[PDB]
């Protein structure tokens, strides 16, 4: 394996926060800019913004990550993320697991105070 | 009404009653993923355009010109008795106008594709 | 260029955490004058760049931090 | 008006039957060198196989994929189909019986061989894909650059006759034929024979390429029928040029010695006797001729494009050029041509 | 002697040394020789008469449900809980083809009967989880699980695949005849 | 900027051996850039042998590689032997020489059939499925199931042989031999199948050890390596062979070795068909490997051991092994972590095919479209193998 | 003891083959070429007396 | 960087136990599900696993 | 003639595919029943699942028996493709294609005997008996 494949990325570990803020701001730049090519990519039904807030999302999952050496974990595998999304190796099966719950309403009957999470004893 | 134009006429109306058994006689019933090209059970993109070598435009460009003289070489074939002695050498000379053409497109080469695998040709000089 | 500039604005309009969408003069910071965040800023270079269908680098869109610099970008086509 | 249309009846029906049996026949002897039975499961001795796959594949359903245009998905298979049986009319089974008698038959054979190219490379754009496109490229290539060492061999064996009449050509054939002086050409005929068909010894797209199964990969029902007819008519056709131009056509023997002991005088069973040797001869060369195709299928692998390409236009014409040079100079050095 | 380090008796064998490829002129074959095989296809032409004298041989093919192929009786098929003589079920609940068992098809559930005798009260076997290994059978100190060599059971519901312990003792029952043709060949050899 | 268009040859392709997704960046019909995924297949054999006992481990290890059961077995047996400082007998060392070798004919038929029909030869698929088929009726014999048999055990041997094979095995090695010579006459002197395999899949000597290559596809590159005349074991010093070993990398060396290596096989049968001892058949004691059911339904003793070595298992003392053997794939090994309970800790397999499909892009660029193919045939890819 | 078992015959068995058995079959390839060009050259014979009768049969007509 | 067939097996031993290999290119899973969240052959994950497959 | 002519599409991925090599051997052979391997789902009548089914194949082998035209049978070869098999608790496997495939045959059998793989076609053949296309319409 001489060559590697398109958007890979040698991993490298950086030892400043602020390398590591530098190359997760370029990589939000590189989810952003390939959103329209994943909605017609993976065929969904909904809008490119929905994709769009969905990455600013689960970047705003990750903000409050003290450790550099897990900022650096957490940077890794988001581009392994990414580089599986663009090249269209992930599926549309698979590409959805990212919107579970925007698909379909999953039912009546939500339990949220204690009493309708008693009576089917959290399901 | 000869036996000839039954047949020409009579093919297609085989064919169109082959295919309108199928079109009557089957079910119909499509989706979408039913609908879609195959290729090995994967869906993909489609790339808008690709690139192709020259020698696979260049087997039928190169074919039409060799097609032409051997439709050219019909009218003598019919006559080749009446132009004795005569008609020989002209097509003697005919084809021999062509046959140096042909060799050379046979030394360019240009139908063969290259490999790009080269064994590393340039050997280990150090320092 | 007079018109492109609007174009800009009425991207930049077109987004949330902008209580005064009349805030927006040329000389507009992202962070400083319009309180934008770390994620917003390349969210909306890339939402501008998208208006116009050229493409910008990483030198280029890691510099852009007023719609100062974005008009004095346009330029690029 | 009732004979015409009884006799393009039964040579109808004799065709489209034996062109159905072919393929039976194929898997048997198949089987039989790959030392196993064929079918037999489905008539009393495996008979009326097709005739099974047949009647299913007409059941089957038509899909038509969403790339794709309709109309030209179905259309390419009726012109095939047409093509692959018109060529039918101008064999002759015995002297001046063909289904017209043409004073030109040879260019018709091969003006209708040269219509065959176009349901393979316009099979490919229906459906557009990248990977389907550039298969039917590589198979439109082969198939044009076989079909011409196939018209050139022909205007070599025209060169003896000098008329484009075939039951001239079979008439001028009592005295010699014309694979025991031209016996590479033979070898060379049926190698561009088994090229034209595309058959799996210089296959590539059925098996070798991106799609699966050939260029007609994404098809159901009547378009996978019409195809598969027209495979192995195309089989059976490019049999019958060989058995008319360069093997005898109905000729085996002398056969006048045979009917001066048994007959008389001309009556109807005497044409009819006439008519089944004859027939008979001929039949005997086609099948022959099918199962060295069916022969040479089981021995062998397949080419690279690139092996193919090489193999016709560096080897085989050049040596074609060299036999278009020394057969009119023989005829030429002896005091010998032939007349119209 | 000593050798270098780097070094063992492993050297080259002699003779490890290629002779350089010989060149066209240095060849005991003609022009014409060679060339009368490269025209004339022989080799081609030597397998093409193989598989001539394969057309005239005697096929392998078998008729399925007229003629059956081969049967060790240590073959393995599907599953049977046999009985004693004199009809007693032989399964005493030992737990031992289901400790055993590599993909965990057995399920038992034992009760200590009426008479005070120890019996399965439930057994079952998965079938969609069995592997056929043959550990269960290798395992029962009583021999009371076997597999028969029946494979031409299969259904058309995944519930049908499922077999309890009436199933198995039916199979039991029913191939009895026949495992006593597989146990009197394979029991000293257990 | 050389833009390349992308295919895969995905799962559902007749020359892709079933589970391979290769993705291919060609530009025209040259391949610059391959990729194979994997794991359509991958099931985690590796973290359930760590939930199951050594016994109970044995059945999945001839389902990876199920090409050829026997050598598998072998590779686990071997190294659990290793473990457990125990020795084997000289008939069960005989036996395991012996059932390693018509599975090592097995393993070659199949996969040089295979490989001539993907490229395109169809009767030599038959008549090696042929020979397959008299083989696998002596597996039926041997274990109970055809085509997988949990025989070869880390104690020894499963049990012993039926009471008249070794008649048997010379009846058909007698016509198998010429068997061989008839599958070997419309393929190596085929100008066809020459011309389609000469130059394609080069590996320079260098390049083969860097890679991991072994077996057959290191000794299609020039290099004496095999481990049953390196580092021998099972009683294969005792037995006399040669070894074929190509010279140009190609893939017409890696099939000429091949061809050979079903002669060699052949002698190893003949030679142990007439040398084969007397004697027990599993190991010697009752700690390790179960008693006879004469013997545990008299001896208490004895039904201790079995009602014991099934329940919980036999241990193994702890420590850590690679034992590697060669497969017909070639060097297949596995790496065992002993607890010193009665479950591995860890167990690894060491896939040869995965190595040999990882060094793929290494030797098919450059190529054309129709010579990623044949590619395919040489390293043998059975899948069961390269993900578990 | 060990009785029961299948053991070797106590002569041993035969050898069997396990050379390669290629022979070289055929005739040698000029007696090929000496063939063919005798088979093309009687035909050619054959094929040029046909045509002068024929043109001699056209001169009667 | 020294040996060219080292890299699968690197990119193996990610995927099972998330150890990682600075001075890698193409890093990432192989042989797991693309969207498979868990290293597998590692003590804190269960046999089974989290998650299954239906078609719904 | 649904019958006489019986076209699968050779799915089998893995140990019970050479069983199914098995069935195309000349010892048992299945030229003789009139079965061949159509390689395309646009072409077989029927799929077979030879071998497991993993997560990462569950939606290709869905989309493979999406294709295949109307009249659709699929049998499921081996016990790692009914009911997950030897791999039922793991974490990448399907527990057999029931979930994904609606399936007609279940043919049983870790490698599943070619004897019991052309049991499990004929057992098909005989649910293509009283399938009743054409008394159906009539409503019976
Ligand atoms: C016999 C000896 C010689 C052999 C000849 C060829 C063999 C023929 C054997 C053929 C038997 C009939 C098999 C055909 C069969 O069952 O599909 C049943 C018909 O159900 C009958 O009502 C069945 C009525 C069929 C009418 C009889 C036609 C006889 C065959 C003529 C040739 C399908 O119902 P269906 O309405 O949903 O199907 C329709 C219809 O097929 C399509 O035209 C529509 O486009 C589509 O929407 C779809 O809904
Ligand atoms: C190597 O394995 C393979 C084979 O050997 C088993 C093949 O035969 C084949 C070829 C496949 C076949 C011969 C099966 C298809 C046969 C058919 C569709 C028969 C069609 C029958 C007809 C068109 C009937 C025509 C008759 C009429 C119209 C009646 C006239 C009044 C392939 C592709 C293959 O891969
Ligand atoms: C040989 C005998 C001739 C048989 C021809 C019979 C044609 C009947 C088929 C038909 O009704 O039309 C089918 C055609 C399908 O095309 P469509 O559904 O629009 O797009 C699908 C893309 N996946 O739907 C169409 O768009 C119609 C195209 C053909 C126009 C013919 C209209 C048929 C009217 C039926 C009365
Ligand atoms: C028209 C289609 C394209 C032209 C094809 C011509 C084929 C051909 O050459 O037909 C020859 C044949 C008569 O030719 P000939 O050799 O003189 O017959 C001697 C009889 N002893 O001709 C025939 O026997 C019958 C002619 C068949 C074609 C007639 C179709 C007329 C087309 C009218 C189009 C209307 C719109
Ligand atoms: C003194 C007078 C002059 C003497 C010479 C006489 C000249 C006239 C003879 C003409 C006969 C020509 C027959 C065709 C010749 C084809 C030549 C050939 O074999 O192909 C060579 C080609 C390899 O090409 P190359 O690059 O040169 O190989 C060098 C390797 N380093 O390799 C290939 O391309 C692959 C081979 C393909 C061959 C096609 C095989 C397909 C079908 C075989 C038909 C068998 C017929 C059986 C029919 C029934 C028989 C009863
Ligand atoms: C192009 C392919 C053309 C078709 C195949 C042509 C086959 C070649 C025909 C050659 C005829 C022949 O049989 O050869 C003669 C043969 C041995 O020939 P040879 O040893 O070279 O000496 C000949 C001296 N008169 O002489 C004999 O074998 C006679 C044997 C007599 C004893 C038989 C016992
Ligand atoms: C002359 C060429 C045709 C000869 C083939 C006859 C075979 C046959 O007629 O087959 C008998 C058929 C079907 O028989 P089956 O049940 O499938 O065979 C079972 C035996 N096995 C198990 C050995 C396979 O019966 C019929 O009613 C057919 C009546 C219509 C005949 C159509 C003829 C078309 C021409
Ligand atoms: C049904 C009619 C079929 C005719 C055959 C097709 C055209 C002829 C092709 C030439 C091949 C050939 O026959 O060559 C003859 C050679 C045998 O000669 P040799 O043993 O090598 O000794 C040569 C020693 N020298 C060189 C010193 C003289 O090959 C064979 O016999 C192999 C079997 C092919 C059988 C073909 C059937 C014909 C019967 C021949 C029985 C001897
Ligand atoms: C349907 C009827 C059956 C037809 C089947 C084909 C018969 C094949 C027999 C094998 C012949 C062979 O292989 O001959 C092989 C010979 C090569 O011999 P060598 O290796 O150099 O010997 C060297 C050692 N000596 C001399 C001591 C013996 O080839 C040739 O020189 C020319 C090949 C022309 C073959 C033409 C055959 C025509 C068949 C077409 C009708
Ligand atoms: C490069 C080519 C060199 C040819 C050298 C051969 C000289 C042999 C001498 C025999 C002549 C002879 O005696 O045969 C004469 C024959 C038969 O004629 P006829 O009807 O009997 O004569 C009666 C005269 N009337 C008609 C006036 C009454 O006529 C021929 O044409 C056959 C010539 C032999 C064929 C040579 C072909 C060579 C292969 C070419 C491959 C392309
Ligand atoms: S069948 Fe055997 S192992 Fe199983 S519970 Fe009964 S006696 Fe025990
Ligand atoms: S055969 Fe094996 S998997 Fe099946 S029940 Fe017996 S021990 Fe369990
Ligand atoms: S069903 Fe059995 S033989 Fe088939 S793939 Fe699964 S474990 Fe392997």
């Amino acid at each position: 394996a001489i060559i590697a494949t398109a958007f890979a990325e040698t991993v490298k570990f950086s030892g400043s926060k602020q390398e590591l803020q530098k190359r997760t701001l370029a990589l939000y730049r590189q989810f952003l800019r390939g959103a329209p090519t994943f909605a017609d990519l993976y065929e969904v039904q909904f809008s490119i913004p929905t994709i769009r807030t969905k990455i600013r999302q689960e970047f705003e999952r990750h903000r409050f990550v003290d450790d550099l050496s897990i900022q650096n974990v957490l940077y890794a595998k988001g581009h392994m993320e990414y580089q599986e999304c663009i090249n269209f190796w992930k599926q549309q099966a698979q590409f959805l697991k990212y919107f579970p719950e925007e698909d379909d309403i999953q039912g009546r009957h939500q339990p949220s105070n204690f009493v309708d999470k008693f009576l089917k004893n959290r399901a | 009404m000869n036996t000839f134009i039954i047949f020409i006429i009579l093919i297609p109306i085989v064919g169109f009653a082959l295919l309108a058994v199928n079109i009557l006689l089957a079910v119909y019933k499509p989706y979408n993923e039913k609908l879609g090209a195959f290729e090995c059970g994967l869906t993909s993109f489609n790339q808008t355009r690709l690139a192709f070598n020259a020698a696979f435009i260049l087997v039928a460009i190169l074919f039409l010109p060799f097609d032409l003289e051997i439709s050219t070489l019909l009218p003598y074939v019919m006559s080749i008795y009446l132009v004795s002695n005569y008609g020989f050498t002209i097509v003697l000379l005919f084809l021999l106008i062509l046959i140096i053409g042909f060799v050379y497109e046979i030394n360019t080469n240009a139908l063969k594709i290259n490999k790009h695998n080269k064994p590393n040709t340039d050997s280990l000089i150090y320092k | 260029r007079p018109d492109a500039e609007k174009r800009i604005a009425a991207v930049l309009e077109s987004f949330d955490k902008i209580s005064n969408p009349a805030a927006i003069t040329p000389t507009a910071s992202f962070a400083k004058d319009l309180n934008l965040d770390s994620l917003d800023t390349v969210e909306v270079v890339v939402a501008i760049e998208e208006e116009f269908g050229i493409e910008i680098p990483d030198k280029e869109a890691d510099e852009i931090k007023s719609v100062n610099q974005a008009v004095e970008y346009i330029l690029a086509q | 008006m009732i004979i015409n249309i009884v006799e393009i009846l039964i040579f109808l029906v004799c065709v489209l039957f034996s062109v159905a049996y072919l393929t039976v026949a194929e898997r048997k002897t198949l089987a039989y060198m790959q030392r196993r039975l064929g079918p037999n499961f489905v008539g009393y001795y495996g008979l009326l196989q097709a005739f099974a796959d047949a009647v299913k594949l007409l059941l089957k359903e038509i899909v038509l994929p969403k790339e794709s245009n309709y109309i030209i998905l179905v259309i390419s298979p009726l012109i095939t189909l047409i093509t692959a049986l018109i060529g039918w009319v101008v064999i002759p089974l015995g002297p001046g019986i063909t289904l017209g008698e043409l004073n030109l038959g040879i260019l018709f054979s091969l003006a209708i061989g040269s219509l065959g190219v176009f349901g393979s490379l316009l099979s490919g754009w229906s459906s557009n894909s990248k990977y389907s496109l550039l298969g039917s490229i590589r198979s439109t290539a082969q198939l044009i650059s076989y079909e011409l060492i196939l018209t050139s061999i022909f205007i070599i064996i025209i060169m003896f006759v000098s008329s484009l009449n075939i039951t001239t050509i079979i008439e001028t054939q009592r005295v010699v034929w014309y694979c025991i002086p031209l016996l590479p050409l033979l070898l060379i005929f049926f190698i561009a024979s088994v090229a034209e068909t595309a058959r799996p010894p210089f296959d590539l797209t059925e098996s070798e390429s991106e799609l699966v199964a050939g260029y007609f990969t994404e098809y159901s029902g009547s378009p996978f029928v019409f195809f598969f007819l027209a495979e192995y008519s195309n089989i059976i056709l490019i049999s019958a040029f060989n058995g008319y131009l360069l093997l005898g056509g109905y000729l085996s023997f002398n056969y006048s010695y045979l009917f001066n002991i048994l007959f008389n005088d001309y009556s109807y069973v005497s044409f009819l006797f006439e008519g089944l040797i004859n027939s008979s001869a001929y039949a005997i060369k086609l099948v022959f001729l099918m199962f060295s195709f069916i022969w040479v299928r089981a021995a062998f692998p397949r080419f690279t494009y690139d092996n193919l390409i090489n193999f016709c236009w560096i080897i085989l014409l050049p040596l074609l050029f060299g036999i278009f040079l020394i057969i009119p100079s023989t005829l030429y050095i002896f005091d010998s041509f032939p007349t119209l | 002697n000593i050798y270098a380090g780097g070094s063992a008796a492993a050297a080259p064998p002699a003779g490890f040394r290629i002779h350089r490829p010989a060149t066209w002129e240095e060849s005991e074959e003609g022009a014409l020789s060679k060339a009368t095989k490269y025209f004339l296809l022989a080799e081609m032409f030597r397998g093409l008469y193989v598989v001539l004298e394969q057309f005239f041989r005697a096929p392998y093919t078998i008729y399925y449900p007229f003629e059956k192929g081969p049967v060790s009786p240590r073959f393995r098929g599907e599953h049977a809980l046999r009985r004693y003589p004199s009809g007693e079920e032989r399964c005493i609940a030992c737990k031992l083809c289901e400790a055993i068992c590599p993909a965990l098809a057995i399920t038992i559930d034992a009760e200590e009967r009426i008479d005070g005798s120890r019996r399965t009260t439930k057994y079952d076997i998965d079938m969609t989880k069995c592997i056929y290994c043959g550990y269960c059978q290798e395992s029962c100190p009583v021999d009371a699980i076997v597999e028969t060599p029946n494979v031409e059971y299969a259904t058309e519901t995944r519930e049908e695949l499922l077999y309890n312990k009436e199933k198995l003792l039916a199979n039991g029952d029913k191939w009895e005849l026949e495992l006593q043709y597989a146990l009197d060949a394979d029991a000293p050899y257990r | 900027r050389i833009r390349a268009f992308t295919i895969n040859f995905g799962p559902q392709h007749p020359a892709a051996h079933g589970v391979l997704r290769l993705i291919l960046e060609l530009s025209g019909e040259e391949i610059i850039r391959s990729d194979p995924h994997v794991g359509l297949l991958h099931r985690g054999t590796e973290k359930l042998i760590e939930y199951k006992t050594y016994m109970q481990a044995l059945p999945y290890f001839d389902r990876l590689d199920y090409v050829s059961m026997m050598t598998n077995e072998q590779v686990f047996s071997l190294a659990v032997e290793k473990l457990l400082n125990v020795e084997v007998p000289l008939r069960g060392k005989y036996i395991r020489t012996m059932f390693g070798e018509i599975t090592r004919v097995l393993n070659h038929l199949m996969s040089v059939c295979s490989h001539a029909m993907d490229v395109g030869a169809l009767t030599p698929f038959l008549w090696g499925f042929e020979e397959r088929e008299k083989l696998m009726e002596f597996y039926e014999r041997v274990s109970g199931a055809r085509l997988h048999a949990a025989y070869v055990r880390p104690g020894g041997v499963s049990q012993d042989l039926p009471a008249g094979l070794l008649d048997d095995i010379y009846m058909w090695a007698t016509q198998f031999g010429d068997r061989l010579d008839e599958i070997e006459e419309l393929l190596t002197d085929n100008r066809i199948w020459k011309l389609r395999t000469v130059n394609i899949g080069t590996v320079t000597a260098q390049d083969a050890l860097n890679l991991g290559l072994s077996g057959p596809m290191l000794r299609g590159s020039g290099i004496p390596f095999d481990i049953r005349k390196n580092a021998p074991y099972d009683a294969y010093d005792k037995v006399d062979f040669d070894v074929p070993v190509g010279m140009n990398g190609d893939c017409y060396d890696r099939y000429l070795i091949r061809m050979a290596e079903f002669r060699q096989s052949l002698r190893i049968i003949e030679q142990c068909c007439n040398d084969m001892p007397a004697g027990a058949v599993k190991v010697e004691d009752f700690k390790i490997n179960s008693p006879p059911r004469n013997l545990m339904k008299e001896d208490m003793e004895a039904l201790i051991h079995h009602f014991l070595l099934y329940t919980k298992g036999y241990s193994v003392p702890p420590g850590e092994t690679y034992t590697a053997i060669e497969a017909p794939k070639g060097e297949m090994g596995v790496y065992v972590v002993s607890d010193g309970s009665e479950r591995p800790y860890k167990c690894k397999i060491r896939a040869p095919g995965f190595a040999h499909l990882g060094a793929f892009d290494h030797i098919a660029r450059g190529h054309f479209l129709p010579d990623a193919v044949a590619i395919i045939g040489t390293m043998d890819l059975v899948f069961g193998e390269v993900d578990r | 003891p060990s009785v029961g078992q299948d053991l070797p015959p106590v002569g041993g068995y035969e050898p069997v083959q396990w050379r390669r058995n290629l022979p070289a079959r055929g005739f040698r390839p000029l007696v090929y070429l000496a063939a063919l060009c005798g088979i093309c050259g009687y035909g050619f014979y054959r094929a040029l007396g046909g045509i002068q009768e024929r043109r001699e049969l056209k001169r009667e007509k | 960087c020294l040996y060219e067939g080292a890299n699968w097996f690197e990119r193996e031993a990610y995927d099972m136990y998330g150890v990682f290999f600075e001075g890698h290119p193409d890093l990432r899973r192989i042989m797991t599900d693309y969207g498979f969240e868990g290293h597998p052959l590692r003590k804190d994950f269960p046999l089974t696993g989290y998650t299954e497959v239906r078609w719904d | 003639a649904r019958q006489g002519s019986f076209w699968p599409v050779t799915f089998g991925l893995a140990c019970c595919a050479v069983e199914m090599m098995h069935v195309s051997a000349p010892r048992y052979d299945q030229d003789r029943l009139g079965i061949i391997f159509r390689a395309s789902p646009r072409q077989s009548d029927i799929m077979i699942v030879a071998g497991t089914l993993t997560n990462k194949m569950a939606p290709v082998l869905r989309q493979v028996y999406d294709q295949m035209p109307e009249p659709r049978w699929v049998i499921s070869m081996g016990s790692c493709a009914n009911g997950g098999g030897y791999y039922h608790f793991s974490y990448s496997v399907v527990r057999g294609c029931d979930r994904i495939v609606p399936v007609d045959v279940y043919v049983p059998g870790c490698p599943p005997t070619s004897e019991a793989l052309m049991y499990g076609v004929f057992q098909l053949q005989r649910k293509m008996r009283n399938t009743k296309i054409t008394r159906m319409w009539y409503r019976k």
